[PDB]
C-alpha cells in the first residue's frame, strides 16, 4: 500500500489526504474511483446526512498511512448514520441503497480483526 | 459645527457598512441546494446524463471556489475603510 | 413531473440572480461622495497631506472595488454555463 | 518640449495618456503639479461637474500631440460647464472660484484662428 495524495474533487478536505489503490471494488485509479463518487453528488451537496460524504469517500478513496499499514474500513454507525438520513429522499426519486454500500459488510466498532473510524 | 462633522462622520460609518457586506456565500447555498434538487429530479443518479452529471458538478466546484474569491476581496475592501476612517480621525 | 422540472429551472435561475448579482458601486459612490463631503467640511481645499492620504486610500479602494466586480462577473457567467449545462 | 507620459493619479482614464513640462503654471515636475491638482478631488469626486475632472487636466496636465505640436487648451464651454456645476457648492463652503481658472482667458469653440478641446 503506497500512499498517493487524493485528487478526487469530491474526497478533499475530508480529514485525510492519503489514499491507496485499489479500493475496496477494485478501482485502479482514483480517476476510475472519482467516476463513481461524483455520481452521488446531488445527494451530498442537499447535506441530508453530515456523514456521507465522509462514508462516500472512506470506501472509494480509503485513507492510507505510512504508519499504520493497515487497511481500516468505516464502521457500521457511519454507514447506518448516512442511510438513515438519506435513504428516504433516495426513495422518494426511486433510487434503492446500493448493495455495495450495505452496512452489514462493514464492522462494529469493537472487532478484534480490524479496526474502523468514527468521530 | 464640530457635530455636524460627527455626522458627517457618522454618515461615512453607514456606508462603509453596505459597501463592505458581501454576503457571497450565504447566497450560495441556496442556489447549490437549487442545483442539487434539480439533479435528483432529473434523475442524475445512476446514457448522456453521466457525463452531464459530471459537468455540473465540476463547474460548481469552480463557482464555489470564485465566491470564495469574491468573499475574500469583500475583506479587503473592508479592511481598507477601517484605515480611511482612522485617516479621517485625524481631523 | 414534467411541470415540477420547469419549476426547478426557475428557482434556479431566481437564486443564480441574487447570487451573480454585484451592484457594489452603487454603495461605493455613496461612500466617496460621502468621503468627499466631509472633506469639504474639514476644509480639505499641514492638513494637505492628510488630504493626500485620504485620496490615494480612496483610489486603492475603488481598485478591490473594481476587482469585486470583477469576481462577481466571473461568477454571474459560472452560473449561465451552469445553466446551459443543464439544458441538455 | 518632448511629450511625456502621465503619472498624475486624478489626470489618468481622462481620454489622453501624454503631456508635457512645464505647464502654464510653470511647473517643473508632474509630482509638483499632481501635489496642487489632487486638492481638488473633493469636487471631482462628488461629481458636480462630470467637465471638472477634465478641464482640471487639461491645464495642469496639458494635452501632448505628435500632430499638434502646438498647446490645445479647453474651450470657454467646457470651464462654463465645470464652473457652473460646481462652484455654487464651493461657495457654500466659502472657497471662490480661483481667478488662475477664469474662464475668459480660454478660446471659445467654433474660431477658426485658434482651436480648443470639447470632448
Amino acid at each position: 500500500l503506497a500512499c498517493q495524495e487524493i485528487t478526487v474533487p469530491l474526497c478533499k478536505g475530508i480529514g485525510y489526504q492519503y489514499t491507496y489503490m485499489p479500493n475496496q471494488f477494485n478501482h485502479d485509479t482514483q480517476d476510475e474511483a472519482g467516476l463513481e463518487v461524483h455520481q452521488f453528488w446531488p445527494l451530498v451537496e442537499i447535506q441530508c446526512s453530515p456523514d456521507l460524504k465522509f462514508f462516500l469517500c472512506s470506501m472509494y478513496t480509503p485513507i492510507c498511512l505510512e504508519d499504520y499499514k493497515k487497511p481500516l474500513p468505516p464502521c457500521r454507525s457511519v454507514c447506518e448514520r448516512a442511510k438513515a438520513g438519506c435513504a428516504p429522499l433516495m426513495r422518494q426519486y426511486g433510487f434503492a441503497w446500493p448493495d455495495r454500500m450495505r452496512c452489514d459488510r462493514l464492522p462494529e466498532q469493537g472487532n478484534p480483526d480490524t479496526l474502523c473510524m468514527d468521530h | 459645527a464640530r457635530e455636524q462633522l460627527k455626522e458627517g462622520m457618522i454618515k461615512i460609518e453607514e456606508q462603509g457598512k453596505k459597501l463592505s457586506e458581501t454576503r457571497t456565500q450565504e447566497e450560495l447555498q441556496k442556489y447549490v441546494a437549487a442545483v442539487a434538487t434539480f439533479a435528483l429530479q432529473a434523475g442524475f443518479l445512476g446514457e448522456e446524463i453521466g457525463k452531464i452529471s459530471g459537468e455540473v458538478y465540476l463547474k460548481l466546484l469552480d463557482l464555489k471556489k470564485a465566491v470564495r474569491a469574491k468573499e475574500k476581496k469583500g475583506l479587503d475592501i473592508l479592511n481598507m475603510v477601517g484605515e480611511i476612517k482612522g485617516t479621517l480621525e485625524r481631523v
